[PDB]
């Protein structure tokens, strides 16, 4: 709990930050793509049907 | 004939025989092929 | 222990800055999720 | 009989080589793995050490997620039945969206969305690996021949999966992720566009693949034939030509009237290999976009009887 | 021419046939018994191809085709206008290829090097003879061989492949394609690695084999070595050609159906034959 | 149970944490995707049908 | 009987533990997937039928 | 935080700047491509329909 | 057992912090499972 | 032995491994009991 | 009968134990799969028919 | 007698490994062949005897 | 040490100042572009 | 003569192996009795 | 015929003889099992009305 | 000998291997008799 | 290989072969009694 900082004792900060950024970016893109795949959450299609567009 | 070559011919003969016998036992040529291939590969990998 | 050669104070300062970054990211994410749930609840 | 220098007679083992330092970040280089006698009968027995950097981490995670997406789609397609998974492993497929979706990202997960997710993962993995091949050569002070030879294969990969589907206006034009299904895609691609034999760049790609097999059989046989004079040490023969390089040159000069050098043979090699995918990408990019029937095209261009 | 180092290597001997009767050079080329034989066979074959073009009625190089005898002739001779010219040209091609290999053996003996190159060429000759001699003889007709045309032998490839549905499903075809692809990949990697070691970033010193080993260990975690890569190339090419010859020698002789149906043996294995679900359930 | 700590005297903490993180993420993604492929537990489709969206 | 503690004298704890973890996880995953593919033990489908969720 | 400036004491500026340039370029191209692939947000087709140009 | 050059007290400390993280993760997972079960029981 | 571990080291390592094994087996027993009561397979 | 221990003087304990463990696991899996294939001994279908779960 | 001279030509390790592989393969083959014939398929005989199917 | 890259605290702080100036410029232009697109054709 | 194990070491190792084999066999016998009482195959 | 052991290696001779003799025996047994006339399991099944 | 074993070692190896063979044959004969009374094949 | 070694090996191999044939003849005779082949 109040002792976590010691990750930085055993893990190189550069490796941890690079891996974390890679993971966050990939996960965010995956979630956005899943949302675009679902017809009920594709915001572009939702707004097209809401405003009577092509 | 070298020891490895003799091991190779023995592996081929064992492969054929075990393949026939286990194709008969398991009721399919693939079972015999698997058993014979594994046995021959193990036999050929261990020469003098 | 130690493998990357950081002192106690250095590790504490780095953890403080990383935690600040994590809290800003999480606060933005919480605001975004609240906005989406108000717009279209998924439950 | 006579030793043909194809399998080693004696294996010798010493301390594992940790590699050159140069300008490589040694903290990102792992430890040496085990020694493989089975591999040592043919080449080097030592496994590792490997370099794992930022681009390495990105490439591994992206490729792992690509494989994971394809595999979990396969497991869903099997009904989570391991026996069905093994029975139909070569029959599973992650297919692109249907043609009515065009290039849009609105295709459902089971009807094209999951293929798009896997394709994004593969895109990131392959381009990260290209950057890795560039940077690993840069760290050692080497020329970037590997990176630009990999770019030739990346060109065909991009045309097959990204560029030609965009130019054709649909993701359905792209290749499915499956064993038998991408073979089916290849056959149907040839059938839809007339005859891909009559694509001149398909013919050039086949000529360069055949020539790669030709040239690298010739080169391997030549180096094994002069390995008794230390011909496999090609860098030292470039720096200080010995009788191995001279005999290798004279064999081919007396055989076919011209020869190469110990350096320029590898220029021949790199170009013959890269031209395969270099011509293949152009041949695929011209299919459907410029020529829809390659047999009629060959008829109009003097390649087939009218 | 002569290379600056050529003169000390041009010595008598190393000839299988002919002794000193043909032991000389024409320009850079070495002539022997088999060099003279190669010239005769190649010249006769090319001239007969030109005569076949005269008989066919076209001078377009891409439209010239020398066709084998019809299936009605079986394995017998055919009229020169129909398939006899093809048979003579095939004999000339076989003579030229075998004499080329034997001339290479003579040159190897003269230079005191190994016979790896003629041995590797014998694999290509065997694949050619599989396509023109062994498979047609097994099948019973010279008309199962391919014609000698730039684009009509592709027609033969397409027709033979589609006789058995999609030919991708031939398993030895799959293995041979894997070997061909792996060989092209290895050739690219080997050329690139040697060139990158010999041609570093400008102003830098030549790199050593240590740097090559280090670079592929950094990249993929394994390096096969300077000897290993050339052995690997020889075996990849020879394996690709061997499995090509095998997939064609089994096709139409022990397999007569669509190659896609062959794979149903794995699907119809008794333990998972009838489990519902998946693709085949 | 009060003596598990010496597992850290056998295994490298960095290797253990990297492998554990990769394994846990893959397991979580697998479970979430299995739930999505289940018609009665796809929360996106459940909310689409509940709110009459698609 | 109570002399099994010598097993670690012969076998490296690292390899034994890694192999045991991999084997146990793979066996558990296979058993879970067999149960899921079984229509009579698919707990998600059982709950869906029980609660009329489709 | 007011102490983010030490991220530059950990990471090489050249690598960070190159990574940002590549990431931003690819993100922008990806978003523009998705918008073009969406018929309701393809501005060329919207203008063609609005001004009656086809 | 000295396989990684790690002292006994350092092992105790690292295990204490690792288990603190493990129990935080497990408590969050228990709350999530409870919420899902109340929303849609799977038994 | 091959590993070079002392006798007391083997004692302690096996004690801890067995404690973990017993915890895993106890959890497995409880899970199997719950499943069998819920939906028996015999 | 009272001299079998000398097997250990000829066979290395590591290889013997690994081989025996692999053989035991494979034999057990084979017998379990054989019982599962026979409809009269498939315990899952036996319980499904007993309790009318399908 | 004097068969012990067989341990003068072959390595006992190889002899024992080969003989164990041989015996296991032979036993598996015979059991599988017995399962193949309905006359000696004890699972099927039990199913028929107890009317389990 | 004080860092891995070899930058003084003052060098790093100056570089971060210039970086944040560039980031704020890019973000202001992006905000204006998003506002213009939303007014022209909203997606919510 | 290849592993170098002494007489006492070999006897100890075989004694532990035998203890394990008897434990495994006892568990298997109990399981077989349970299965036979459930569904005899004779 | 004692010169074989100074002409042919005893290891190879014994190995080849064992392999070939075992293969011959199993092939003979399987040929017998193939033919219904001498298939002893089938003979017993017919005699005791097992099937 | 080619294997390098002494006379006594070969004698002892054959003795113990023969004892194991006799044990295996005893178990096999008991099993075959059990099967024969259960279902004779002759 | 020594002449004495070859002679002893031939002796033991012939003894094994004679035992093998003694078993084989009894088996063949028992099978013929059970079911003659002609
Ligand atoms: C593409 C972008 C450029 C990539 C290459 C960059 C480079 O210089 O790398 C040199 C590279 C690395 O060297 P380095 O580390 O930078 O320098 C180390 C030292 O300086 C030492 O360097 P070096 O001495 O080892 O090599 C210097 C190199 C420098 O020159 C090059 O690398 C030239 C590369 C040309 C690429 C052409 C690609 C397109 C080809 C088809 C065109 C249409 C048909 O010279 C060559 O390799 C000679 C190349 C051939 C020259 C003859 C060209 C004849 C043209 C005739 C027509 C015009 C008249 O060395 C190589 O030899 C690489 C060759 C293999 C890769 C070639 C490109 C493959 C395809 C790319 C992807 C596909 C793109 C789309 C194609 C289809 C479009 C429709
Ligand atoms: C009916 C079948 C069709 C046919 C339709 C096709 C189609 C369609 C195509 C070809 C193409 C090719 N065909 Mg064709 N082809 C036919 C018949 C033939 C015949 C013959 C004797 O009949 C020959 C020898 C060929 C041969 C070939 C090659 C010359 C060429 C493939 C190049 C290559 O290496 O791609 C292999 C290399 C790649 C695909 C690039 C790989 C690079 C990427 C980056 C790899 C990433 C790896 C990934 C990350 C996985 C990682 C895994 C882990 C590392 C383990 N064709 C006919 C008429 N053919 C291709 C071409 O380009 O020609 C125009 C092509 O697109
Ligand atoms: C010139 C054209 C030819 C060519 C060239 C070529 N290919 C190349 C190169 C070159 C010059 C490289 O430099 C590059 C390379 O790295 O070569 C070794 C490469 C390469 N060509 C490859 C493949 C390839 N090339 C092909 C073809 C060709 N390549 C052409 C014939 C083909 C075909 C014919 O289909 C294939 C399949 C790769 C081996 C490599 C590029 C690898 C790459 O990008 O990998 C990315 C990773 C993935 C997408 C998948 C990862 C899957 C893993 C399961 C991830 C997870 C791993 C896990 C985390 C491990 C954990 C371990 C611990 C638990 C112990
Ligand atoms: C076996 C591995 C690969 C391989 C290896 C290989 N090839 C080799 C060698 C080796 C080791 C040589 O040493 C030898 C050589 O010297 O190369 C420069 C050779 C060689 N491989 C060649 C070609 C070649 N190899 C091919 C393939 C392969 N070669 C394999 C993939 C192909 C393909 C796939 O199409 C071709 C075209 C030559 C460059 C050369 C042999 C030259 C030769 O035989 O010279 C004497 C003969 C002539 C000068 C020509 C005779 C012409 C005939 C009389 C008439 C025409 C007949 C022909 C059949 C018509 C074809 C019509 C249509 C089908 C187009
Ligand atoms: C590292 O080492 C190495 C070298 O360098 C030391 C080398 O050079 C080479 C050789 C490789 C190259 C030079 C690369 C280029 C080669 C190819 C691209 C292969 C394809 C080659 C061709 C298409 C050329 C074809 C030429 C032929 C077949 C020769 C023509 C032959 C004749 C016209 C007839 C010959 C017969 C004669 C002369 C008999 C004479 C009798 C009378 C005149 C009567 C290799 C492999 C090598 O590994
Ligand atoms: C018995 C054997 C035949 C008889 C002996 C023949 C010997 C030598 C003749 C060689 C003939 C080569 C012909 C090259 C033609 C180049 C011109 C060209 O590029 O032709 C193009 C198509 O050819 C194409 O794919 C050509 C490309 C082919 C595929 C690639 C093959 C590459 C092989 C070498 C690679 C190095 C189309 O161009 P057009 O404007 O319609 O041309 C019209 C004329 O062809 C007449 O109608
Ligand atoms: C990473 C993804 C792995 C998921 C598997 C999840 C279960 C793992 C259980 C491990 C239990 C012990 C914890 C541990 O050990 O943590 C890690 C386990 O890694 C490992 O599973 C490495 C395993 C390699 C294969 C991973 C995939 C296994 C399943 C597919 C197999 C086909 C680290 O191990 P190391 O110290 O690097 O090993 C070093 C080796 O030299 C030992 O011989
Ligand atoms: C150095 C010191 C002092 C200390 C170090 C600290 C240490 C060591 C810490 C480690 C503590 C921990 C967590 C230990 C954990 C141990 C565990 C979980 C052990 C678990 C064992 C489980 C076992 C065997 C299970 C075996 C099961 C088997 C065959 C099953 C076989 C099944 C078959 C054949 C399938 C049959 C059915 C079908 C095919 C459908
Ligand atoms: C047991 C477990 C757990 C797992 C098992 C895992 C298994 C079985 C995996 C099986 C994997 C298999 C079969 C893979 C077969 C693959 C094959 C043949 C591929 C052939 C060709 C592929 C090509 C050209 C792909 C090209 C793609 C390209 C250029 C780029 C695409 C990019 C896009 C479309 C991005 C789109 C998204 C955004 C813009 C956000
Ligand atoms: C090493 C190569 C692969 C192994 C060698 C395979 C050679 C071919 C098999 C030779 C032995 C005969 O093997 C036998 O063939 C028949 C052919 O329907 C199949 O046997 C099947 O039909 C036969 C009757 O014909 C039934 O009695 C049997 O219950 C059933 O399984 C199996 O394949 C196998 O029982
Ligand atoms: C490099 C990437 C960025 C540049 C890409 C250039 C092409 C981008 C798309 C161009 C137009 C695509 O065409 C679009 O496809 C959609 C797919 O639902 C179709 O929608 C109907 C329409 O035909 C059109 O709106
Ligand atoms: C030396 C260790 C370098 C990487 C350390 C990163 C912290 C642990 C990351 C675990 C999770 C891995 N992943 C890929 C799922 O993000
Ligand atoms: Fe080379």
């Amino acid at each position: 709990m109040s002792k976590f900082y010691k990750i930085w004792m055993i893990f190189d900060p550069r490796r941890v930050f690079v891996a974390q950024g890679v993971f966050l970016f990939l996960l965010a893109v995956m979630i956005h793509l899943i949302l675009l795949s679902t017809p009920s959450y594709n915001w572009l299609e939702i707004s097209a049907a809401k405003y009577n567009r092509v | 004939v070298s020891e490895f070559a003799f091991r190779l011919m023995m592996a081929a003969v064992i492969f054929v025989g075990v393949g026939i016998m286990f194709a008969f036992a398991g009721g399919h040529w693939f079972v015999g092929l698997v058993v014979g291939g594994l046995v021959a590969a193990f036999f050929a990998a261990t020469p003098n | 222990l130690g493998y990357t050669g950081l002192t106690d104070e250095q590790a504490q300062e780095l953890h403080s800055v990383y935690m600040s970054g994590l809290w800003l990211f999480s606060a933005v994410a919480i605001v975004a999720h609240l906005a989406v749930y108000i717009w279209r609840p998924w439950f | 009989a006579e030793y043909q220098n194809i399998f080693s007679q004696v294996q010798v083992r010493g301390p594992a080589d940790l590699g050159m330092t140069e300008d490589v970040n040694l903290a990102n280089r792992s430890g040496v793995g085990p020694f493989s006698t089975l591999l040592g009968w043919f080449g080097n027995a030592q496994l590792g050490p490997i370099y794992l950097g930022s681009l390495g981490v990105l490439s591994l995670f992206s490729g792992l997620m690509w494989f994971f997406t394809i595999g979990i789609w396969f497991w869903y397609q099997a009904g989570w039945n391991p026996a069905v998974f093994l029975r139909d492993l070569f029959f599973f497929s992650l297919e692109p969206p249907a043609p009515e979706y065009g290039l849009s990202f609105a295709a459902p997960l089971k009807e094209g969305g999951l293929w798009l997710i896997a394709s994004f993962f593969m895109f990131v993995a392959v381009w990260s690996w290209w950057g890795r091949t560039y940077l690993r050569a840069q760290a050692l002070g080497m020329g970037k021949h590997t990176a630009w030879a990999f770019l030739s294969a990346i060109w065909l990969w991009m045309v097959l999966g990204f560029i030609r589907p965009i130019l054709m206006g649909s993701w359905s034009e792209a290749v499915p992720y499956g064993i038998f299904s991408h073979l089916d895609w290849t056959n149907n691609f040839s059938l839809v566009h007339g005859n891909l034999f009559y694509n001149p760049f398909h013919g050039l790609s086949i000529a360069f693949l055949y020539g790669s097999a030709l040239l690298f059989a010739m080169h391997g046989a030549t180096i094994l034939a002069v390995s008794r004079f230390g011909g496999e040490r090609e860098l030292e023969q470039i720096a200080d030509r010995g009788t191995a390089a001279e005999r290798a040159a004279l064999f081919w000069r007396w055989t076919m009237g011209f020869n190469a050098t110990m350096e320029g043979i590898h220029r021949w090699a790199i170009w013959m290999a890269v031209l395969v995918t270099l011509t293949g990408g152009i041949g695929i990019l011209l299919s459907g976009t410029v020529v829809d029937n390659w047999y009629v095209w060959g008829q109009n261009h003097g390649m087939a009887p009218l | 021419a002569l290379l600056s180092f050529e003169q000390k290597y041009r010595v008598p001997g190393g000839t299988l046939v002919g002794g000193n009767l043909f032991d000389f050079w024409v320009g850079p080329f070495y002539v022997g018994f088999f060099g003279v034989a190669t010239f005769f066979f190649a010249a006769l074959g090319i001239i007969l191809i030109a005569w076949s073009a005269v008989l066919q009625g076209t001078w377009n190089p891409q439209l010239i085709s020398v066709y084998p005898p019809a299936l009605e002739y079986g394995l017998g001779g055919a009229p020169l206008a129909k398939g006899g010219l093809w048979q003579i040209i095939t004999i000339c091609a076989t003579g030229a290829f075998v004499s080329w290999a034997l001339r290479e053996v003579e040159i190897c003996r003269k230079l005191g090097i190994g016979y790896h190159i003629p041995f590797a060429f014998a694999f290509a000759i065997l694949a050619y003879l599989t396509l023109v001699l062994f498979r047609p003889v097994m099948m019973g007709a010279w008309g199962y061989a391919f014609p000698y045309g730039i684009w009509t032998h592709l027609d033969w490839v397409s027709n033979t492949g589609y006789t058995y549905g999609n030919f991708h499903y031939n398993p030895a075809h799959m293995i041979a394609i894997s070997f061909f692809f792996t060989n092209a990949l290895a050739l690219a990697l080997h050329g690139a690695l040697v060139l990158s070691a010999a041609n570093p970033e400008k102003g830098k010193e030549m790199r050593t084999p240590d740097h090559e080993d280090t670079f592929f260990r950094d990249l993929v975690g394994y390096s096969i070595g300077t000897l290993g890569i050339h052995r690997l190339g020889l075996l990849l090419s020879l394996s690709a050609v061997f499995f090509s010859a095998l997939c064609m020698i089994i096709t139409g002789t022990i397999w007569f159906d669509q190659w896609v149906d062959w794979w149903q043996w794995w699907v119809k294995l008794p333990w998972w034959a009838n489990i519902p679900g998946g693709i085949n359930g």
